[PDB]
C-alpha cells in the first residue's frame, strides 16, 4: 500500500505535461549501469499487517514497565496529558521554525522550554535542544575549550562510561587532551587543575548514584583558568542543589528522566544550559524574544552566527536537526508538574531506592559498594556475575541488576527505583534476587 | 496575544500530584545537598496546562495541516500508523536482557537489511541521532580509514561542493579536518576539471547529495567515483535527497564509499519543529571495521548488540540510536515494499518537475534547469524578493519553499512537493506564486497581515537577545 | 472558508487500502442484491483526509481550548488520563465468554457501587446510553411498579417544574403519560402549596433536579418527599446537577425512589461535540426489580450479567452499556476518592457563588438568589439581550453561558463554570461580560466579527434547509 | 489527587466574598439530617496507580481482537488515523454546537456525516446520530408510526433479538402493537400486511448472516399504505444494494462495524436515515447548511420544533445526548476508505466468511443452519451446547461461537470473519473446534 493520492488520469497527464514518456523514463538519464537494482524487500502489507507484525515482535519482548534497571534511563511515569499534547499534529509535523509568522506555537514552546532548563541548573540561558546527554557533554565541554582557548580536560571517572567514550570521540577528533579521574570510594577526589586544563567534568548523582560535593570543584577549575562542566540527570534538580548554585560554567544532562518514554534507549533529548557571557560559544538553536511591526510579543531563532547555514565551515557545531519534539515533552513535564511537583517525584524515586538498598543489604553474599549519601540508583557487589544475575532475574519476570563495566570493579551491578515503585515491588525483587542467588 | 506558560502560574498552585506520602528531604539527603531556592519552574494546573499547549499548537502549522514544499527537507506525510506503532515498543529499557528485547534488536536488524539494501552498502550503524550526526560519524570513519592505512597526517582536507548543505563543512571542522570548496559548472553539476585540480593525496573524502541541491542527478557520477578512487579519496554520501531515487538507484552502485540517510525526511520519521530524527551511516566493506560500536548482529541464539570491534571509532552518543524513529522507518518500508518505495521516488520527482512547469509558466526562472529530480531551484523575476514572496505566500494561507539555498542561486526559491502532495495541491501553490508577482511591491514587503504574529524584529532579536523569560545574565 | 470532504474528493483517487487480493463481488455474492450505483462517498488520499479533519478541529473550540461555562452540562476538564485508561479496554467483544471479561465486569460492577454509594440507591443499571435514556428509563419503572400494584389505568401523570429541562416531559410522553407542569415559589423553589393541589392518586411521578435549574438547593425537599409518599407518588431524581453535591448530600436520602446521573457531565466523560455520554440508573430496593437488563452482579463464579429479573422493564439499548464511557467514570472516581468529589463539588459551587457576585457588580442582575450551588441564572441588565451578549462573548475569544433556559427566566443567563477553572478565568470573563455592558448596541447586535463564521442565517435553514451536500428529494 | 487549580489563599478570599466561613458553610443552609452522609469509596490513588490498576483488570481479560464472534459486532481494523483525527482535543472537548460561529468544525463534520449515511442507506436525509442500532430502530418505527398515523408494526424474526426486544419497550411504552414475523429457513417470508400496520420492519443482512429479498418487502408495504423499515449493518452497504434502492422509507443501523473500536459493547452509535419527505418526524439533531452576514458558507442546528428544549411534551423524542463523536469517527472511516475502499472491506470479510463457513463444515457433526447466499456471518448447527462450546473455545485462545437463542432453532451458533482474517486463522479455528467438538 502507499500515501500518494495521484490517480492514473492525472499521472498520464503530468508524464506528458514534463515531456517524459512514463514514470521510468523520469530515470532514463541517469547512467544505465546503475538503473534496476537487485533490491530485495519484502512485499508490501496493508497497515493493520503490518501492525500485527509489530505487536508480533513487541510480545517477544519483556516489558520494562517498572523495572528496576538504571544507568541513565529509568522506568519513570509518563503522564499520558504530556503525551496527548505532544502528539498534537502542529507539533508533531512541524519543521524547524525558520518562517516565525506561522511558527510561534513552536518558538513559544522552545523559549519557555530554555526558561525551564535554565532555571532547572540554576543557570541563565540554554540552547533548544541537543542529541541526547552524551552528545550535550561533548558539545558543553568543546564549548569550555573554545571559550578558555585551551584543549586539557579534566573527567571524574563517576560519569557515565558512555558519556566518557562520546566525550574522547568529540575531543580527539579536535585534537583535545581528555584525563581521567578514578573514582576512590565511590566518589572523586579533588584533582590539582593546572592551566592547561580548559574544562573539568563532574557528574553528581554520578554513575554509581554517588552524590558529589561539587562546590570544591568549581574553585579548583575556576583556579586555574579553566571552566567545571557538571553532568547532571534534571529530575534530581527537583531537589538537589543545582550546579549553577555551586559555581558551575556549563550544565548539561539527558531528558529521559522527565517523563518520557524509555523507547530502548531512544529518542530522548540532551540540554545545555550555561552563563549568558558564552553564548557565543554556544551551538544549536536559540530562541529570542523580540516584537513584530505592530508591537505584539514574538520569538524568533537568534544569533545564527553560531549555526550551520551561516557559519558552514566555522560554526559551533554541524548540529540541524535537533530533538526539538521530545525537548518540548520535558518542557510540557515540568510544567505539569512544577517546582514542588518534580521534588515530590524526585524525593519519592530516592526513597524507594533507599528502601530497595536497606532490603537489598540482607541478601546473603551481597555487599553494598555506592557509598552513602546516594540518590535514587546505587550499585552493589553480588556474588555471582551481574550479567548472569540480570539474566536469570529475566527469566522470573523481573528487570534488574545492570551490569556495571569492571574499571568500577568486580561484580558491580547498579539498582534504581522510581515513583510508581510501592514497597511490594521492592520485596518482590528482592526474594527474585535471593531465588537467583 | 498569548500568554508564557509563567505568565499563568500562580503561587503554589499545583498540577500533576504523582505522589500519596510525600517522604521529608533531610530524612533522605545531608542538608548542604539540598536545594534552597525552588527551581522557577510554571505552577499550574492541569486544564491550564492542556489550554496553553492546545492553544500554543493552534498557532503552528505543519505538513498535517499545511503544504510544506521545503527543498532539503522532505515534508512528506507522517502516517499516523507509525505513531501507534511506535507507542508498542515505549516501554523498553536498553539495559534490559537482551533475551528479552529479540523483538527490538530483530527490528533493528531487519531495517539495516532494508537500509542496505536500498544503498547498496555492506554494513550499517543505526545510532546517530541525525543526519549531521551521521555526516560526523562517517567522516570520523574516513579518518579512521586513512589514519590506519599511514596516511593520517598527510590526508587532511576535505572536499564539497558549493552547493553543499551547510552541515558538510562544519563537519569536516568538527572532525578536524580543513576543507576547500569545487565550484559547479554550467549545468549545476560537479565540474570534473576543477575537481581533477583539487584531487591529490591530501585529499581525505569528497562529500556530494545525489541528486545535488539543484535537484539535478550527477550523470558523471561514475566517473567522479574513479577519478577518486585512483586518487585514493573516500567518496561520502550525503543521502538527504535519497528520496529522490529510492529503489531505482542506489549510492553504493555509484562508488560511493560511506553513507548517511534522514530518517525523518526520507522515511516519514516526523520532523517534529527541528526534531528528533535519525541518521543511519551505511558503509563498504573497507570502512566496516570503523563502524561506531554498537552494531546489530545476528547470531544463531538470536539478535545481539556487538561491541567486539577493534578499530571503531568508539561511540558517538549513548545508548544504540532513536529506536522508536527506526520503527517508525522499518513500519513505512514493510508498508510500501520496493514497488512502493520506487512508485514515491517516481511520484515525488514528477510532481517537481510537473510543478516546475507550472511556475516557469508564470514568470519564474530556473538557472539550473536539466531534468529535475525531488526537486528545484528556482528565482523569481528580476524585482522581487524570495524573502517577500515567502512571506506573501504565508499571507495566502500557504507555507514557502526553502529560500537563499542552495547559496549560489541568488534569490533561491528551493522547492521540494514530494510524493504525498496532490496535483491540485500543486498547482494551488502555482496559482500562488503567480498572484504574487501581481502584488504592489509595498504589499508583498509588508506582509504577512493576517498571521498570529507579522514580520518580527529581527535587529532587536540580535542586538538585545532576551533568551529567558528570567532573563538572567 | 473551508472546503467540504466532498470537494476535496477527485474520481478515483483511493485513501486507506486495507486488502491485499480483492475478490471479485460476483464470486461471493448474487448479482440481484450487488449495488449498482456506488455511495458517493469522498474519494481523498490519507494525507487530505487528516489536513480535512485537523482543520476542521481547528475552527472548532472545545473545554480543551476555552472556558465553557454552559449551565446544565457541566462542562469540566476531561483528563487525558482517561483516554489512555479507554484505550486499554478497546478490544472487547460484548459477546465473548465472561470467564474472559472478568476485569471488563469487574470494572462494571465496582463503578455501579460507587455511584449507588454516591447517589444513596440500592440497584442499579449502567446500561442507558445518556441522561434522557436514563429518564425514560426510569420512568418506564414507575410505571411498570405502578402497573404491578394495578394502579396503572388511574396513574396517568407525571409533574415536572416549569423549571425543568425539556427532556423531562419529552421523556413522559415516550413512556406514554400525560405531563402537568407545577409552578416555583417567589424564590425559586418548588411550591408546595401548587404542589398540593396537584398530588393525588392519578400522579405517576414527580421529576425534579436538586439543585434545581437556577441552581438553587430545595429546602425543602424531605418535606416534598413526605408528600409525595403519603399520596403514593414516586419522585424521580434527574441527577444532571448533582455536581454541586456529590459527596455532600445524596438523593436517596433526601426520599427520591430512582435517579439517573450523567456520566457525560459530573464524571468528566468527554462532551464529544454532542455526545457519546452514558445515563446510568439507580433505584430504592422496592423499584429494583423493574430494572432493564442485564444487571451486573458477583456471583461465587465470578461477576456475571445477570437477567433473571421476571419483572424487568426489559432491554433499553443494546448490548450492556457505553463501557468505554464507564471506564472513563471508574478512573475519575478512583483518582479522587471521596475527599476529591467533595472538594470538587465545594469548589463548584464556590467558583458558581464567586462568580455570581462578579457579575452583580457589572450590573447583572439574579431575580432568583438564593446561596447559588453549582449555577446560577443571571439576566442582562434592562435593554440587553443575552443573545447579543452571547455573540459579544465569541468576538472577545470567551464562549457564552447557556441562553434562555430555564425558560421562567427572561434573556436568562445560565452560568455554570465547574470546579476546574481558575479565579483568575472566572475574573477575566466577568471583565468581559461588564465590558460588554458598555459596547454600543450596534455593535453588539452585529457580533461576532473575528470568528471563522460571523452570525448565520437561521430563517434560510429553517426555511430552505440543505441537509445533505446532494441535497437529493 | 484532583483537577482544582485553587490555592488556598485564593479559597479564602472567595469564601470571604461569598460570605462563607469554610467550604462546609456553603452546604450550611441544607437539611441537616443529609449532611454528612456515609459514603464509602476506596482512598484516593495518583494516576499512575489508577492506570497500573487498569492494567491489572485489562490483564484478566482475554483480549478480542480478530475474534471470530457475531451478533451486531465484529473484530474490524481500527485505522490509528481515524483515532487520531477523533482525539483531536476540539472534537473530544466540545459540546452539542449551539454557538455555530465557533463551532463549524462540529457542524460541518457533523453535516459531512449526515451526507455519508443517507448516501450508504441510498436515502435522501439522516440526523446527526441515534445512541446505537437497537433505539435507532425504535426511534425510526415510531417515526414511521407518527408518519402513518397506525399503531401496528410487522418484525421480521430475523431482526436482531436485542433490537425487536429494545424495539417492543418503547412500542408498548406508547401502546403501539407489535407482531413478530417467524424466520423460516433462515428467511423472512412475505407476509400479508393490512392497513392497521405502519411499519414493517426486516433487516439484511438479517441476525443469521442470511440475505434477504427487500424488493417485495417494500412493495408489500407500500400496498397498505404502511412504511417499510430496513436495518442494515453500514460496511455491508459498501457492496450490497441499499434499502433506498429497494424503496425503503426509513433505514437503521449500527455504526460499529465503521472502524469502532468494540469496546465490550460502547459506546458505538446507530444512524437513521429517512425521505426529506418526512423530516418533520425526524428526532434528533439535524444540521443543514446556511450563510452568514456576510454570505459565507455556515452550518446550523436546524428545524429544532422537532426537538425536546422547544417542543418539550411534544418534542418527537426526548433525545438530548446523542453520539455524535462516534458518528463523526464513522465519517471518517468512510471519508478514508471511500466507496472502492469500503467495497473492498465488505468484500474480504464476506470472502472469510465464507471461506470459513466451508471449513467449519469439515467439521464432524457440524451442520449448516444459515442458508445461502450470507454475508460475512452465518449460523451452523452443532453437535455440542454453543455456549459451552464458546467456552471451551476461549480456554484454547480462540474467541468464537456466538450462542444463537433457541428462539431460533436448538445448538445454534454464529461466526464471523472479517477483513483481518486470514487463511491461517480460519485454519487454527477450524483445528480449535475440531478439538472442542
Ligand atoms: C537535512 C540536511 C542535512 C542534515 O541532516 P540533519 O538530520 O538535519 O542533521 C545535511 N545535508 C542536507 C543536504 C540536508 O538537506
Ligand atoms: C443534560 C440534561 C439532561 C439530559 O441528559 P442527556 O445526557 O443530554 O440526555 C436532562 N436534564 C437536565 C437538567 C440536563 O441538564
Amino acid at each position: 500500500m502507499d500515501y500518494t493520492p495521484h490517480t492514473e488520469e492525472e499521472i498520464r497527464e503530468m508524464l506528458r505535461r514534463v515531456g517524459a514518456a512514463s514514470l521510468e523514463d523520469l530515470f532514463a538519464h541517469l547512467p544505465k549501469e546503475i538503473l534496476s537494482p537487485p533490491i530485495d524487500l519484502p512485499e508490501p502489507l496493508p497497515e493493520w499487517k503490518v501492525l500485527e507484525e509489530l505487536r508480533r515482535l513487541a510480545a517477544q519482548n519483556l516489558p520494562a514497565h517498572k523495572a528496576f534497571l538504571g544507568g541513565g534511563v529509568r522506568s519513570h511515569h509518563v503522564p499520558p496529558v504530556v503525551q496527548a499534547l505532544a502528539a498534537r499534529g502542529e507539533f508533531l509535523t512541524a519543521y524547524t521554525p525558520y518562517q516565525p509568522e506561522v511558527s510561534q506555537g513552536v518558538l513559544q514552546a522552545t523559549f519557555e522550554y530554555q526558561t525551564m532548563i535554565a532555571e532547572l541548573a540554576g543557570l541563565e540561558i540554554a540552547n533548544a535542544s541537543m542529541y541526547d546527554g552524551a552528545t550535550a557533554l561533548a558539545e558543553g565541554v568543546l564549548l569550555a575549550l573554545r571559550e578558555t582557548g585551551r584543549m586539557g580536560v579534566l573527567v571524574s571517572q563517576g560519569v557515565h562510561p558512555e558519556y566518557r567514550a562520546v566525550l574522547r570521540a568529540y575531543l580527539e577528533a579536535v585534537g583535545a587532551k581528555l584525563l581521567t579521574l578514578p573514582l576512590e570510594g565511590g566518589r572523586t577526589p579533588l584533582p590539582e587543575v593546572g592551566e592547561e586544563v580548559g574544562a573539568v567534568v563532574v557528574q553528581n548523582p554520578n554513575f554509581l548514584g554517588a552524590l558529589e560535593d561539587l562546590g570544591p570543584f568549581a574553585e579548583a577549575a575556576h583556579g586555574a583558568g579553566a571552566l567545571f562542566v557538571a553532568v547532571a540527570d534534571p529530575l534530581s534538580l527537583g531537589v538537589l542543589k543545582p550546579p549553577g548554585a555551586y559555581g558551575a560554567d556549563i550544565a548539561v544532562g539527558d531528558g529521559q528522566s522527565l517523563g518520557l518514554p524509555m523507547g530502548f534507549g531512544g529518542p530522548h533529548f540532551g540540554f545545555l544550559a550555561t552563563k549568558k557571557a558564552f553564548v557565543r560559544q554556544l551551538p544549536g538553536r536559540l530562541v529570542s524574544e523580540t516584537v513584530d511591526v505592530e508591537g505584539r510579543r514574538g520569538f524568533i531563532l537568534t544569533l545564527q552566527a553560531r549555526e550551520q547555514y551561516i557559519r558552514r565551515a566555522k560554526a559551533k557545531s554541524n548540529i540541524t536537526t535537533n530533538a526539538q519534539l521530545t525537548a518540548l515533552m520535558g518542557a510540557m513535564y515540568l510544567a505539569a508538574l512544577g517546582p514542588e511537583g518534580l521534588r515530590e517525584v524526585a524525593l519519592k524515586s530516592v526513597e524507594m531506592a533507599h528502601k530497595l538498598h536497606a532490603l537489598l543489604l540482607e541478601v546473603p553474599g551481597v555487599r553494598p559498594f555506592t557509598p552513602k549519601p546516594f540518590f535514587n540508583e546505587f550499585a552493589l557487589a553480588l556474588p555471582k556475575d551481574p550479567e548472569a544475575v540480570r539474566r536469570a532475574l529475566a527469566e522470573r519476570g523481573f528487570h534488574g541488576a545492570t551490569p556495571v563495566p569492571r574499571e568500577y570493579g568486580e561484580n558491580l551491578a547498579l539498582f534504581a527505583a522510581t515513583e510508581l515503585h510501592e514497597e511490594e515491588d521492592l520485596l518482590a525483587l528482592r526474594e527474585a534476587l535471593k531465588e537467583v542467588l | 496575544s498569548f500568554p508564557l506558560i509563567f505568565e499563568r502560574s500562580r503561587k503554589g498552585r499545583r498540577g500533576l500530584k504523582l505522589v500519596k506520602a510525600v517522604p521529608k528531604a533531610e530524612d533522605l539527603i545531608p542538608k548542604e545537598h539540598l536545594r534552597e531556592v525552588p527551581p522557577r519552574l510554571p505552577e499550574v494546573d492541569e486544564l491550564t496546562l492542556v489550554r496553553h499547549y492546545t492553544g500554543l499548537s493552534r498557532r503552528q502549522v505543519g505538513v498535517d495541516t499545511t503544504f510544506y514544499p521545503l527543498g532539503s527537507c522532505t515534508m512528506k506525510y507522517n502516517p499516523k500508523l507509525h505513531e501507534e506503532a511506535a507507542r508498542l515498543f515505549a516501554d523498553l529499557h536498553p539495559y534490559q536482557d537482551p533475551r528479552t528485547a529479540q523483538g527490538a534488536l530483530r527490528l533493528m536488524w531487519e531495517l539495516g537489511e532494508y537500509l542496505k539494501a536500498l544503498t547498496g552498502m555492506d554494513a550499517i550503524t543505526l545510532e546517530p541521532a541525525a543526519g549531521a550526526h551521521g555526516e560526523l560519524t562517517g567522516i570520523l570513519i574516513i579518518r579512521a580509514y586513512h589514519e590506519d592505512r599511514g596516511e593520517g597526517r598527510t590526508r587532511r582536507v576535505v572536499l564539497v561542493p558549493d552547493s553543499a548543505h551547510g552541515s558538510n563543512p562544519a563537519t569536516a571542522s568538527m572532525a578536524g579536518y580543513q576543507v576547500r570548496e569545487i565550484p559547479s559548472g554550467p549545468e549545476g553539476e560537479v565540474d570534473l576539471e576543477a575537481l581533477k585540480r583539487e584531487l591529490g593525496p591530501h585529499v581525505a573524502a569528497l562529500m556530494l547529495t545525489n541528486p545535488n541541491t539543484l535537484g539535478l542527478f550527477e550523470r558523471r557520477i561514475l566517473e567522479i567515483s574513479r577519478l577518486c578512487k585512483e586518487a585514493g579519496v573516500q567518496l561520502y554520501y550525503d543521502g538527504a535527497n535519497l528520496n529522490a531515487i529510492m529503489g531505482w538507484a542506489r549510492p553504493g552502485d555509484m562508488g560511493f564509499d560511506v553513507v548517511h540517510l534522514n530518517l525523518h525526511k526520507t522515511f516519514t520519521v516526523p520532523h517534529g519543529g527541528g526534531g528528533p530524527g535519525s541518521g543511519p551511516v551505511g558503509v563498504k566493506a573497507h570502512l566496516a571495521p570503523y563502524l561506531p560500536v554498537p552494531l546489530v548482529e545476528r547470531g544463531e541464539e538470536g539478535f545481539y548488540l556487538d561491541f567486539d570491534r577493534p578499530k571503531s571509532i568508539g561511540r558517538v552518543r549513548s545508548f544504540y540510536g532513536n529506536f522508536l524513529a527506526l520503527v517508525r522507518a522499518w513500519a513505512y518500508i514493510r508498508t510500501l515494499g520496493l514497488e512502493g518505495l520506487k512508485k514515491a521516488a517516481a511520484l515525488a520527482v514528477l510532481n517537481a518537475r510537473y510543478l516546475k512547469e507550472l511556475l516557469k509558466e508564470k514568470g519564474y526562472r530556473v538557472p539550473y534547469d536539466g531534468p529535475s529530480m525531488h526537486e528545484f531551484v528556482a528565482q523569481p523575476p528580476e524585482g522581487f524578493r524570495a524573502l517577500d514572496l515567502a512571506k506573501g505566500l504565508l499571507e495566502l494561507g500557504f507555507h514557502p519553499p526553502t529560500v537563499y539555498f542552495p547559496l549560489i542561486v541568488k534569490e533561491a526559491l528551493m522547492v521540494e512537493p514530494t510524493e504525498t502532495e496532490a496535483k491540485e495541491t500543486l498547482e494551488a501553490f502555482a496559482e500562488a506564486m503567480g498572484a504574487l508577482l501581481k502584488k504592489p511591491k509595498e504589499w508583498l514587503e509588508n506582509a504577512p497581515y493576517s498571521t498570529p504574529v507579522r514580520r518580527l524584529d529581527e535587529l532587536r532579536a540580535n542586538k538585545h537577545p532576551k533568551l529567558t523569560y528570567f532573563d538572567e545574565g
